[PDB]
Order: C-alpha cells, then structure tokens, then sequence
C-alpha cells in the first residue's frame, strides 16, 4: 500500500488485478446512504511525486 | 455527435444524492459530486457528478 505497484496488471488491456491498498470500510455516518472507506493514497501518484 | 449517446444518456435518469455542503448544513443535492480527477497537466479536470449534461 501507497507505495508504487500496490496495483498491477499483467497488461494495459489484461483482465487481472492485483491489488493491496489496505482498503478497510468505515460505519456510515447517522441518516446517511454512502459507503465510508479508508486507504492508502495512490502509490503511483506518489511515486510521481 | 449522436451517435455518441445511444445509451450514456438516453436510458439513465439523473439522481439526487447526499452532498456535505449545500449553502446550509449537509444535503441531498441534485448536483452531488462522485469524483473529481484531476491527473491531466493544465488545470483540466473531469468532473463526475449526479447531474447529465
């Protein structure tokens, strides 16, 4: 996670993904219809940067 | 330019959804915003929202 490669595919049009992000999901605030997550910020756009 | 919409519009009926920020406290918005990228270089973003254009 946030690091370059926490997503990978094989190929630019392949069919598989391998992702790590440590995506986890909050509890949805009172009277409201979201779904809440928490992850680790892009890793490509980190390395990037 | 027809021929671009045969179905990103014509079957899909803009939604109202929850927005954080409505001039007055938290909202049911007509104009929510779902995802704004802004990976490009000059200042061009693609704006996704609750509304169809």
């Amino acid at each position: 996670p946030g690091a370059f490669g926490d997503i990978q595919s094989r190929t630019v049009s392949s069919s598989d993904l391998y992702a790590n992000t440590n995506l986890v999901l909050q509890r949805p605030k009172a009277g409201a219809i979201h779904v809440p997550y928490t992850q680790a910020p892009s890793g490509f756009e980190q390395w990037k940067k | 330019s027809t021929e671009e919409l045969f179905n990103e519009y014509k079957l899909t009926r803009p939604y109202m959804a929850r927005c954080i920020r409505c001039a007055v406290g938290s909202c049911h918005s007509p104009i929510a915003i779902e995802a704004v990228k802004s990976d490009g270089h000059d200042g061009y973003v693609r704006l996704q929202t609750s509304s169809q254009y």
